[PDB]
RNA sequence: GCGGGAUGGAGCAGUUCGGUAGCUCGUCGGGCUCAUAACCCGAAGGUCGGUGGUUCAAAUCCGCCUCCCGCAA
RNA sequence: CUGGAAGGUUAAGAGGAGUGGUUAGCGCGAAGCUACGAAUCGAAGCCCCAGUAAACGGCGGCCGUAACUAUAACGGU
RNA sequence: UGAUAUUGAAAUUCGUGGCUUUCUAACCCGCACCACUUAUCGUGGUGGGAGACAGUGUCAGGCGGGCAGUUUGA
């Protein structure tokens, strides 16, 4: 016994999020802790470290209030020195800012200072959040490691299939702890999913028949009062008897209602579009001979780059490549180079950043919205819902959303930007496992032309329709059969094969 | 619309009971108001 | 480990299969045109039975077996194709049997297809 | 008088707690055929019965009205 | 009603990290005695799955269509 | 339907505790033979069968119009 979570309601700030929640953390216990977007997950790991006991280690999943700080001072923040020999990482140098990092550079130097911190409980966020297909292989074996307690939020369910021991599911109505990986907490929230709409099923169908019947009793009320002699003391009599027969099952009817009441409201299959402007052209950007640098990093040499009308692109690399500076290029960067980015001279663009710097903080979310050119309030606000903004979450300062929500606000912004490509750099990463699938329908609904920068594979594996790539300097292709060239020599294997006829195999025998 | 307690700020616990609407003012309110065992004017708090 | 044993080769007009055992019937591994990922009439050909019939010996190639006398079964299309994929792989064909079961006027067969 | 209705031409979801007008069939124009049906391609057609109210926002909520339906006048 | 390898949820009992009381000592708190008490373990049943009607029980609407009219063998939903 | 008492023995097994086996001394037989004995009761002896189960006490959970006591406005 590790940590007990006594109950008490739970709230960031001067909202309250959840009342009674309570948990236990046992020790050497790896507990990942899932839930919806904007439920709290975050905020919890907030409290366990400030408010708590014992002292823990707090990997945050954003770092933008401290974005000056030096690296190589940030992970000093505790505190002849391990870190040289502690580049399993791989982390490119501790003399820069920490908002000059790569995204994904610098979920790497926050896992660095977690580790090193020696704490009974690490508490940490995402921690997958950003790396690449070979980062995210190795801390599946680093993991697996350590003698120490942790409690993650991670909401990927191929990281959640191997690392866990048990499952934390917020709701509002508390913690659910769960046994297992994912696989095994999906099971049993099916089957606990059946119940609910079977029970549903099964008492509007009892409360139907027992209004069919009660509405029965009063066709022949109605018609027998006007037959009946009002100075008729038998048949009167009759009349009130029958009365008795449907005010009794009314009173069935209001048992039932006032007892058994349940509801299947998660129930809205509902989806996103948005409308391309059918560009009527051939290219839609293009490098010639163009080359970037960060001061002493020379990122692109002289390389070529293309997108035509109506394609799909998706670059590749690692952490560190250029992926995000490349879709700087794009709009505006101003190539140290010739160059000459050459774009075309109407084209709209839909930008999806990895870091908000679309957004405005200190803005609230109506009012940043609306800041479009000719945006109309009802037409705001009625998108603004349809993303799950519940017509309250009006007034709230940009810079004070969650990580999921703000990621949803600058689809929000796409819909009412109608554009030629939508340059979208990381789309699926801070949504939970139910929204992943709402975008990625979106994606593919979108008639025009997109760029796609993303690291999970079981997105961008039956999209491939073009795949650049930056293995050096420069931009590659995937009309390059350079790699692996099939071996043509089945010229001569063909041939043993071509005599094993339909007729040979009918003579013989064996 | 709610309930509130307002709690002194230095002579320490509950002194008035007023309402409030948690849509308009989420925060915590403030006002001056007469602390009998101070026997003065301070702050108070909602709890 | 072993030495021995006997290639099972069941080869039908859907699906070919070869499982080999040691002489004591005992199954050392099995494979067969289906689990290579073949779809329909693809699945029944005599590429696929020389695929089938070598991902198999290779995988029981493993165990120091290297001599056979395989038993065949069936009609088939990909029957004899599977067994210039075993002896290719190494494994010195014995000598070879046709074991196909024949009704000495049993039971009655299904309708013919119209 | 009480019950249930009205959503492109037909038949129907969506209303139950307001937030991007939907499904099958048919209609129209091309193709295929010696010709027709079937099949393939492309489009049209929506006051969500009428008329007012509520709301940032109404097919959804609130009154009034004319139709269709069933019992019973 | 019958039959289900597992998985979930559940009792008594087992277990005893922790929180209170008192006070030899020096507002802190050793033993002891005391008021409690979490994690884990723990069966039927129930959830869930298949079968059974000479078991209990149940056995539909609207629309268009034929060389008199009317009906509709035929069609849509 | 569980825990626990009556209630024991040796081993294998995986974590001093449990699981499962096997053994028999406890307990059980409306079971054969022999005495009491004129006896289809009972008690005692002897073979067999089963056996730490079952039956029985205490505590616990499910089911429970089979059966009770009642309520079912002005
Ligand atoms: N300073 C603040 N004042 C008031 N409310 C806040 C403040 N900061 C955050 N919140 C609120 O607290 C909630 C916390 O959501 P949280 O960020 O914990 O969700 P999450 O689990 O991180 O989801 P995701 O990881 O998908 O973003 C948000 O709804 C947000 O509105
Ligand atoms: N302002 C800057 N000054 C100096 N170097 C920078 C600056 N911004 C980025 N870099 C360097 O450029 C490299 C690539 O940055 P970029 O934003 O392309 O990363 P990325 O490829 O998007 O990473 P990820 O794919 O994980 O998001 C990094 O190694 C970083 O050190
Ligand atoms: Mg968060
Ligand atoms: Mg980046």
């Amino acid at each position: 016994m590790l940590f007990l979570f006594e109950e008490k309601p739970l709230e960031i700030e001067n909202k309250q999020l959840i009342k009674r929640l309570s948990f236990h953390i046992e020790d050497h216990e790896h507990l990942a802790l899932i839930g919806v977007n904007g439920i709290g997950k975050s905020t919890l790991l907030h409290h366990i470290h400030k408010n708590e006991l014992i002292d823990t280690a707090m990997m945050e999943q954003d770092l933008s209030k401290h974005d000056d700080i030096d690296v190589m001072d940030y992970v000093m923040s505790a505190y002849i020195i391990i870190e040289g020999n502690k580049l399993g990482l791989s982390s490119t140098h501790f003399e820069q800012k920490i908002g000059t990092l790569s995204g994904g550079e610098q979920t790497k130097v926050s896992f660095l200072k977690v580790i090193l911190s020696d704490a009974p409980l690490l508490l940490i966020d995402q921690p997958t959040n950003h790396m690449d297909k070979e980062m995210k292989v190795w801390l599946i074996k680093a993991f697996k490691s350590e003698q120490r307690a942790i409690l993650f939020v991670s909401h990927d369910r191929e990281f959640l299939n191997e690392t866990p021991d048990a499952i934390l599911e917020l709701t509002k109505d508390g913690a659910t702890r769960y046994s297992g990986h994912y696989d095994d907490y999906k099971n049993q929230k099916d089957i606990e999913i059946e119940t609910e709409k079977l029970k549903y099923e099964k008492e509007q169908k009892e409360q139907k028949a027992i209004e069919e019947s009660i509405k029965k009793y009063k066709e022949w009320y109605q018609r027998a009062a006007q037959k009946a002699s009002v100075r008729s003391p038998y048949a009167q009599k009759q009349l009130s008897k029958l009365a008795k027969r449907f005010k009794s099952k009314e009173h069935q009817l209001n048992r039932k209602l006032e007892e058994s009441k349940s509801d299947n409201p998660l129930e809205e299959n509902k989806s996103f579009s948005i409308e391309n402007n059918e560009f009527k052209s051939h290219y839609l950007v293009r490098f010639e001979n163009v080359s970037f640098s960060y001061k002493s990093r020379e990122i692109f040499k002289d390389t070529y780059f293309e997108i035509k009308r109506n394609q799909t692109v998706i670059i590749e690399g690692k952490n560190g490549s250029g992926k995000s500076t490349l879709i700087q290029l794009i709009l505006g960067n101003l190539l140290p180079m010739s160059g000459a980015v050459k774009k075309h001279p109407d084209l709209d663009i839909g930008y999806f950043s990895q870091d908000f710097q679309n957004l405005n903080p200190n803005n609230s979310v109506l009012e940043e919205v609306m800041d479009i050119e000719n945006m109309m309030i009802t037409d705001a606000r009625t998108i603004l819902a349809s993303f799950y903004f519940d017509k309250s979450r009006m007034n709230d300062k940009v810079r004070q959303l969650s990580m999921g929500e703000k990621c949803r606000l600058q689809f929000v912004k796409l819909y009412f930007s109608n554009p030629h490509i939508l340059i979208l750099d990381q789309p699926t990463n801070y949504f939970d496992i139910s929204m992943q699938e709402k975008i990625i329908q979106l994606i593919q609904s979108f008639n025009g032309a997109v760029i796609i920068v993303s690291h999970d594979e079981i997105f961008k594996d039956e999209i491939r329709d073009q795949v650049w790539k930056i293995e050096n300097c420069k931009l590659i292709h995937e009309n390059v059969s350079i790699n692996t060239p099939i071996d043509a020599e089945s010229m001569k294997d063909e041939l043993k094969i071509l005599e094993q006829y339909t007729d040979e195999r009918n003579k013989e025998t064996d | 619309r709610v309930n509130v307690t307002l709690a002194c700020t230095e002579c320490g616990d509950r002194n008035y009971i007023t309402t409030k609407n948690k849509r308009n003012n989420p925060e915590r309110i403030e006002m001056k108001k007469y602390c009998p065992r101070l026997n003065k004017y301070t702050l108070h708090r909602e709890t | 480990n072993i030495e021995n044993g006997v290639a099972h080769i069941r080869s039908t007009f859907n699906n070919t299969i070869v499982t080999i055992t040691d002489e004591f019937g005992n199954a050392l591994s099995w494979s067969s045109a289906g689990a290579l990922g073949f779809k329909g009439s693809k699945k029944s050909t005599p590429f696929a039975a020389q695929m089938a019939s070598e991902t198999a010996s290779k995988s029981a190639m493993e165990h120091g077996l290297k001599t056979v006398e395989v038993t065949v079964k069936g009609p088939g299309p990909g029957r004899e194709s599977a067994i210039r994929a075993l002896q290719s792989a190494g494994l010195e064909v014995t000598a070879i049997r046709d074991v196909t079961p024949v009704p000495h006027n049993g039971c009655r067969p299904p309708k013919r297809r119209r």
